[PDB]
């Protein structure tokens, strides 16, 4: 998958 | 580089219900979306999120009873088996560390009851009384349902000195509010007062006059 | 995750300072990704400060916040009449472990004023409304500080109990007052039945309590 920060963080 | 959020009205418990955030100036693959609630007088809520790629994650409590997706201008938040404990203001946001742009927020209800215009009567200005060379006049916004209901004076015109105060849950389940203006005491035989009241989940619109009485 | 938020109210005079704290009961993401909000009632929140300390745009350099870990506070200097409002802190955290976002539960800031007594005015029901079976007879207690009040309902001296509600606006924005409406509800059979109506008031800025009245029909 993604990276979580990619996906959901700014 | 706005939002709005649309959709919320009057559903009955389990009644599915979709709310969209549409999207303005955004480019929506570049930024986290965020739904968050807020039911009346009560804190801010999270739901959930949509990322980057579309990926999603919710709040502990949503139990999968909300769904989060989107298009290239809107945010959907599908909400499944709604119960009454589900009423409140939905705001989407955009950011998924932190929130810089918000919408409006979108009202919804969840209850059994059925919608209910209200009756909008005047709060005469006092012939003989003022309480400081001010006079106090008002509308009362009478039994209605759901919310919400929006108040004006003069079209916009006349903002200073109004107090719209909020609704109270009346023991019939219907909801009742008043606004007020402290105006010149010397005014109230030529200024005209109008109060514009609107109550779109009944498509009620009333536009009332309020004079002092004979 | 739970944040918890200094409880409400915090107060302050114009000019002075308030601090709000956040504690979340787990480390934020990478200890800094903790942002503040402020929220008038009926809008949307505003952001004012991001990943800890940072200073979101547009806002006054009057905002300052620090902290790391679980541990957060927001500082509010030369507090204005618009400062007036809720704050919010959010925590972001590790989405494969937790839950990705939370709120605070919110602090009240009240900004301190000199005391002002209510202006009370009272409003019989209209002939309107008689027609539909009911009466509202409203009283108005306007632009008062604090927020504390007493509204008393009496129909021909008669204490009433039970048949009245009332609504409170949030602190004005540009003169840190309060204004209060009571609405007393009565059926037009009872209302018809008598006389003398009168709205009782007590409120710390008034020496005794004040009272308005008016007679039915006249």
């Amino acid at each position: 998958h993604h990276p979580m920060t990619e996906e959901f963080k700014n | 580089q706005s939002e709005e959020e649309s959709g919320g009205r009057l559903v009955t418990p389990e009644t599915p219900l979709t709310l969209t955030c549409t999207a303005s100036g955004i480019d929506l693959s570049k930024w986290p979306m965020t739904w968050v609630r807020q039911a009346p007088g009560k804190g801010l809520e999270w739901i959930g999120i949509i990322g980057r790629s579309g990926s999603t994650n919710y709040a502990s409590w949503a139990k999968g009873r909300f769904t989060i997706s989107k298009t290239s201008t809107t945010v959907d938040l599908k909400m499944t088996s709604p119960t009454t404990e589900d009423t409140a203001t939905y705001f989407c946001a955009r950011g998924g560390s932190y929130y810089d742009l918000w919408g409006q927020g979108t009202l919804v209800t969840v209850s059994s009851a059925s919608t209910k215009g209200p009756s909008v009567f005047p709060l005469a200005p006092s012939s003989k009384s003022t309480s400081g060379g001010t006079a106090a006049l008002g509308c009362l916004v009478k039994d209605y349902f759901p919310e919400p209901v929006t108040v004006s004076w003069n079209s916009g015109a006349l903002t200073s000195g109004v107090h719209t105060f909020p609704a109270v849950l009346q023991s019939s389940g219907l909801y009742s509010l008043s606004s007020v203006v402290t105006v010149p005491s010397s005014s109230l035989g030529t200024q005209t007062y109008i109060c514009n009241v609107n109550h779109k989940p009944s498509n009620t619109k009333v536009d009332k006059k309020v004079e002092p009485k004979s | 995750q739970v944040l918890t938020q200094t409880a409400s109210p915090v107060s302050a005079a114009v000019g002075n300072t308030v601090t709000i704290t956040c504690q979340s009961s787990q480390s934020v993401w990478k200890n800094n990704d903790l942002s503040w909000y402020q929220q008038k009632l009926g809008q949307p929140p505003k952001l004012l400060i991001y990943y800890a300390s940072t200073l979101a745009s547009g806002v006054s350099s009057r905002f300052k916040a620090s902290g790391s870990g679980t541990q957060f506070t927001l500082t509010i200097s030369d507090v204005q009449c618009d400062d007036a409002g809720t704050y919010y802190c959010v925590g972001s955290y590790d989405c494969s472990s937790a839950d990705c976002n939370a709120f605070g539960g919110g602090t009240k800031v009240v900004v301190k004023r000199t005391v002002a007594a209510p202006s009370v005015f009272i409003f019989p029901p209209s002939d309107e409304q008689l027609k539909s079976g009911t009466a509202s007879v409203v009283c108005l207690l306007n632009n008062f500080y604090p927020r504390e009040a007493k509204v008393q309902w009496k129909v021909d001296n008669a204490l009433q109990s039970g048949n009245s509600q009332e609504s409170v606006t949030e602190q004005d924005s540009k003169d840190s007052t309060y204004s209060l409406s009571s609405t007393l509800t009565l059926s037009k059979a009872d209302y018809e039945k008598h006389k003398v109506y009168a709205c009782e008031v007590t409120h710390q800025g008034l020496s005794s309590p004040v009272t308005k009245s008016f007679n039915r029909g006249e």
